């Protein structure tokens, strides 16, 4: 959830398997495409599941 | 008496020669691969900036 306003912009932040962004995102009952190349992590280990 | 001139004056690239230990400083050749691992914490999150 975030704030919004009569205009502006909200820098979201998410995490994706496919390389990829190809996703519809939902703001606020709104729905946008979005897309981007998104490249392999530097690092192949993570502590995070 | 025939010595020819020192390297002082003959080392290519402008390496300033030097002693004590005998070396070479400042020499200007080629390129250097680096890597710095950087602790996350100098970074911040995209929407922070």
């Amino acid at each position: 959830t975030t704030h919004v306003t009569a205009t502006g912009s909200i820098t979201l932040h998410f995490s994706t398997s496919s390389p990829q962004a190809n996703f519809i995102v939902s703001l606020c009952g709104k729905k946008t495409t979005c897309n981007a190349e998104c490249k392999p992590p530097a690092d192949h280990i993570i502590g995070e599941p | 008496n025939n010595s020819g001139r020192p390297l002082q004056e003959t080392a290519p690239f402008g390496c300033k020669i030097e002693v004590e230990p005998l070396r070479a400083s400042n020499c200007a050749y080629g390129h250097i691969p680096i890597s710095i691992d950087i602790p996350d914490a100098a970074f911040v999150r995209s929407s922070e900036s």
